[PDB]
This record gives structure tokens, sequence and C-alpha cells, in this order.
């Protein structure tokens, strides 16, 4: 399901630090 | 082609690009017609409205002028070649997203879209997906307890005091001290003080008898004309208002005990998970200490064994923005879109999925 798949996404994204700085 | 994120708030617009760990535009959610910083300058020969009160878009047409401003003058960016991602207040009504969608694709020509809520992206900006986030910024703070991305409904709460309500009692408050702010000018002023020295105190009752014994908690704040303004308790009597609405009188409990009984009107078997994932969003949750007094209130209100836990993250002003950003990159998002062809096919309700 995606929606377990984004919810894994959001777990696994990084957060912030993985967002160009600007 | 790439997302733009479009955070609307009381006071402050949120613009970016997906993928940017910051809005690059941020500016008053103001129509004077001027938007933003052109209509907050030029104010004596107009009249300025926010088209959102309390969260919740109330003037479309200003609204549009805002989008307009955001896309154009402030991004410089083409809609018509961006998805674009905009945030909502949580139980903002059907007919409120709908025409949402239908400026979007009809007025800007956007090729996807999509309205999410704003704690729910906060509560992603932190790497959460169940929680219960404490959204405070400029006109409206709410307690939103959230299961898998879900808000869950009957447990939302909506406060009507927020910065701008902070702001006002700061500047009654200075002129109960000896000073007055009383023009518009003098209330930029004040709303800066109260960014920059208040704090909440974690006794409040301590911290009144320690400001009115020494001069140890006063700091001040200089004015271009030479006046210092020096203030002691005001510095933490302002945000106090938080904990105790009825310093403005507002019959309400703090929030506290929102955050309490919004936890309190979920299942049993979700209240540890909340307890233990306080998330603070939003500019009104700035001030230094809160973290600590959240942490000892809701303490003092949850039963004894509970493991409390509150996440307040140094970049908390943007949090609603920066979980968008994540949300409208992620490659697990990107067939979650409302697109153009769907619109064009069956309508602005599309947007209830
Ligand atoms: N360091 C700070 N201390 C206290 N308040 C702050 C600080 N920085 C910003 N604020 C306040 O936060 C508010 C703006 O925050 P935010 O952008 O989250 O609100 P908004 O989204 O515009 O409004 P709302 O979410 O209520 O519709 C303003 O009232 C501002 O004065
Ligand atoms: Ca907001
Ligand atoms: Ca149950």
């Amino acid at each position: 399901s995606l929606h377990s798949a984004l919810m894994e996404a959001i777990h696994s994204s990084g957060g912030r630090e993985k967002l160009r700085k600007v | 082609t790439t997302a733009l994120v479009c955070d609307n708030g009381s006071g402050l617009v949120k613009a970016g690009f997906a993928g940017d760990d910051a809005p690059r535009a941020v500016f008053p959610s103001i129509v004077g017609s001027y938007v933003g910083d052109e209509a907050q300058s030029k104010r004596g020969i107009l009249t300025l409205k926010y088209p959102i009160e309390h969260g919740i878009i109330t003037n479309w047409d200003d609204m549009e002028k805002i989008w307009h401003h955001t896309f154009y003058n402030e991004l410089r960016v083409a809609p018509e070649e961006h998805p674009t991602l905009l945030t909502e207040a949580p139980l903002n009504p059907k007919a409120n997203r709908e025409k949402m969608t239908q400026i979007m694709f009809e007025t800007f020509n956007v090729p996807a879209m999509y309205v999410a809520i704003q704690a729910v992206l906060s509560l992603y900006a932190s790497g959460r997906t169940t929680g219960i986030v404490l959204d405070s910024g400029d006109g409206v703070t709410h307690n939103v307890p959230i299961y898998e991305g879900y808000a869950l409904p009957h447990a939302i709460m909506r406060l009507d005091l927020a910065g701008r309500d902070l702001t006002d009692y700061l500047m009654k408050i200075l002129t109960e001290r000896g000073y007055s702010f009383v023009t518009t000018a003098e209330r930029e002023i004040v709303r800066d003080i109260k960014e920059k020295l208040c704090y909440v105190a974690l006794d409040f009752e301590n911290e009144m008898a320690t400001a009115a014994s020494s001069s140890s908690l006063e700091k001040s704040y200089e004015l271009p004309d030479g006046q210092v303004i020096t203030i002691g308790n005001e510095r933490f009597r302002c945000p106090e208002t938080l904990f105790q609405p009825s310093f403005i009188g507002m019959e309400s409990a703090g929030i506290h005990e929102t955050t309490y009984n919004s936890i309190m009107k979920c299942d049993i078997d979700i209240r540890k998970d909340l307890y233990a994932n306080n998330v603070m969003s939003g500019g009104t949750t700035m001030y230094p200490g809160i973290a600590d007094r959240m942490q000892k209130e809701i303490t003092a209100l949850a039963p004894s064994t509970m493991k409390i836990k509150i996440i307040a993250p140094p970049e908390r002003k943007y949090s609603v923005w920066i979980g968008g950003s994540i949300l409208a990159s992620l490659s697990t998002f990107q067939q979650m879109w409302i697109t153009k062809q769907e619109y064009d096919e069956a309508g602005p309700s599309i947007v209830h999925r």
C-alpha cells in the first residue's frame, strides 16, 4: 500500500537534513 | 518542474520550492491594491485587510492577490509549470478547499496541486507520522492529534489566541508600566519586543515575586529616538497568556489543558503515543522556556507513570512549510497530486479524493 509506503518515506526521509540549504 | 509549496497563515505567507530546507519568500498576509510589505509601508493612504482569519480564508479576491504576489513578485515562477502544494487549517470547510482548488487550476493554471493540513506537515517535519501537534501562529492555535497522517477530527481543538493577541497584550501592559504604544508603527515595534525579550516562566508566581524584588530579569529595548524600553515581568506575563487565557479576558483553558483535553478525546489506546510525541509548531511556540513549561504542565495533568516528551525544533517557525517541502519532494507522494486532467474533467469537488 502506498499509504504505508508514504508513512515509511517520512520516517526514513531524514527530515530537514536532506533538503538543500538556501 | 519543481513543486511549489505555499503555506498561507493568518499573519504570514511562507512560500518556496519543494526540496529547499526553508521558504525563500516570507511576507505579511496583507492586501492594501498592494500586497505584503509594499502595503505595510504605504498604509497611510490604504486600508489593510487580512484575507485569512484564524487560519481560514475569508476573502477570496484578496487571497487571489496574495497568490499572484507570491508566484510572480516574490518567487518569480510560472505557476503553469509547477505542481503546487497548499496548506490549510484543521477543520477547514469543504467549500473553502474547493474554492482553493478552483483558483489554482482556473486562475493560475497549475498542472497539479495538493492541499495538506498544516499541523500534519509539522509532524512530518519532525520525522513523525503519529503524535499530537501544538500549532500556534499569529491568529490561531490548534491542538491536533494525528494517527498515521490522519487528523482525528473529534479531538481537534481550536483556540483563537495566538501571536497577535500576545502582541496586543504586550502593548497594554507596556502602557500600564509607563510607556505608550498606540499607533500602528508602535505596534510593529512592540511585536519586535515580544519576539526579542519575551519568555515563558517555569513558575509564574515565583517569577512574579522574583521580578518585583530584584532587577535581574530586566532587559532593555532601545527605539530609534533614543528611548530605552526596560521590562521585567512583562517579559513572561505576555506569553503567560497562553497558559492563562484569562489574562486577556478569555474563559478558555491554557494551551496545556487544551493539549490534555485533546489527548483525552482520543482513544485510550493512542494517548500513550501522543504523550510521548508533543510536537510544537508555529511562531508563537518560539518563546524560550515554553517547551520546559509544557513538559511540567502536561506532567501535572497526565497519569503519574506517563512518559511525557515535548519536541520543539529550532526551526518551528517554518515547520509547516518544511513538512510540505519534504512531502511534495518524496517519490511516494508523486501519485497523490490532483492533476489538471482530473480537474478539467471532474471539477473542483475532486479535491475530496
Ligand atoms: N521569536 C518569537 N517569539 C515569539 N513570537 C514569535 C517569534 N517569531 C515569530 N513570532 C510570532 O509568530 C507569529 C507568526 O507565526 P506563523 O507564521 O506560524 O503564524 P501564521 O501561520 O501566519 O498564522 P496562523 O498559523 O495563526 O494562521 C507572529 O505573531 C509572530 O509575532
Ligand atoms: Ca500557520
Ligand atoms: Ca480502543
